[PDB]
């Protein structure tokens, strides 16, 4: 029922989350802000994000930017992952099925099901794994995004966005907890953004201390202020992302967001078709019989089918009865034949 | 000597096995002489010029 | 509580010489809440005498 159950479309909701995490990655090594540190910063300035909107189409900086990011996702081990991850997960929906299972006892039981299961998964790992990366090598050259799934992409990008927008702001809500009143953390990042512009210059002849501010004070300070300026240029990248500009795709280069989720996409379904044919189906053919095999050489090798048996309450007190039954059954067998020979 | 010989083999492999990734991951592994760059780039200018 | 005197510099959490400069800001205040009591005190007419 599981297997009638799972299918082809869960692996590409979960590939596909996985794919995302990769994208923010991507998205934030070639574009956005980085850690801070406390000489005062670059301008950058061909590099801000804010005027993309209105910047040139034929820009050489924007232009080499998305193709290497694009590049990147690509050239990444897609392959591994996917099969480690379908791994982990139909390892998970049977550890849960067991655990609905009528095995939840027994757990030498247990334990050998499931690392069956874990024994096949691992086994074809790597073939479904290669199988992925030559699949994808046309999209690999190019991975052209069609209109609709360019739709597609921006309405994912946008939960995507936000959502990492909402992380910001959580981890924010746990430096400010940890360094102690949100006033403080207020006072340390007015601190740093004031040595951000020039308003206020540090020599470093001291590390130990600079203002009035502890040398982890200030590094926790500029984590802050990282993550409040991350958490504006999300929003942002947010808002242009909803905007008109990027409803067609033409302007590929201008909104790389919906550009490389759709790249994700495609590359999540197309190694969601083979996975789902080798891994998955391998798995299914495969795993009743070396649910068997091992089942059958733990019970009949290690005489754990007795102990099996005791493992259970009720099927216990069922077996212990039968014995005293069994024991005055053989007494009167033996008087009836004594009875026997002592009437001819 | 021969005792060495095993764990010098493995180290060897180990940095091997690391460039032939960086193989991977960069270039896709793609073969390329200097002749088929230069060749590639002389016949962009031949088309250009004439 | 008590507070280490780890960061001794001006502007930022709460440093050795911003803390140093609260010591004696509260040593001031106290001096003088003590000075303008005292000030009262020989006002009243307990003193006259």
């Amino acid at each position: 029922e599981f297997a009638s159950s799972f299918g082809r479309p869960q692996l590409q909701t979960l590939l596909k989350d996985a794919l995302d995490q990769k994208v923010l990655d991507q998205l934030a090594a070639r574009y956005w802000n980085r850690p801070i540190e406390d000489l005062s910063p670059a301008p950058r300035e061909p590099d801000n994000i804010i005027d993309l909107p209105k910047a040139d189409p034929d820009s050489p900086y924007w232009h080499r930017q998305l193709d290497t990011a694009c590049s990147g996702l690509t050239r990444l081990g897609v392959g591994r992952l996917a099969a480690t991850v379908a791994a982990s997960a139909i390892q998970q929906h049977v550890e849960k099925l067991l655990d609905k299972s009528s095995f939840a006892k027994h757990p030498s039981a247990r334990k050998v099901i499931s690392d069956a299961a874990a024994t096949v998964l691992a086994d074809r790992s790597y073939a479904t794994s290669d199988g992925i990366e030559i699949s994808l090598k046309p999209y690999k050259f190019d991975p052209d995004i069609q209109p609709n799934e360019w739709a597609q992409g921006r309405e994912h990008v946008v939960g995507v966005l936000q959502a990492e927008l909402e992380q910001c702001q959580a981890a924010m809500k746990a430096l400010e907890n940890s360094v102690g009143g949100r006033k403080k953390l207020k006072e340390v990042m007015s601190f740093v953004d004031k040595a951000r512009k020039g308003e206020i210059i540090v020599e470093g002849d001291h590390p130990s201390g600079a203002g009035g501010f502890s040398a982890a004070l200030l590094a926790r300070g500029r984590e802050a202020v990282f993550l409040r300026d991350r958490a504006d240029i999300l929003s942002l990248r947010i808002q242009a992302a909803k905007s008109r500009q990027c409803k067609t795709l033409t302007n590929k280069y201008y909104c790389p967001e919906v550009f490389l989720d759709a790249v994700a996409t495609k590359l999540a379904q197309t190694a969601v078709l083979f996975l789902n044919v080798e891994m998955l189906n391998d798995f299914y053919v495969r795993f009743p019989r070396e649910v068997e095999a091992k089942l059958h050489e733990h019970m009949h090798a290690g005489g754990g089918l007795e102990k099996f048996a005791r493992e259970d309450p009720k099927v216990r007190r069922h077996l212990d009865l039968i014995r005293r039954k069994e024991l005055l059954e053989t007494v009167l067998g033996k008087i009836e034949e004594l009875h026997r020979i002592s009437s001819g | 000597m021969s005792s060495k010989l095993n764990e010098t083999t493995e180290a060897i492999q180990r940095e091997l096995e690391e460039t032939t990734y960086q193989f991977k991951v960069q270039y896709n592994e793609q073969p390329m002489s200097a002749e088929s760059y230069l060749a590639a780039s002389l016949d962009d200018f031949k088309h250009q010029f004439h």
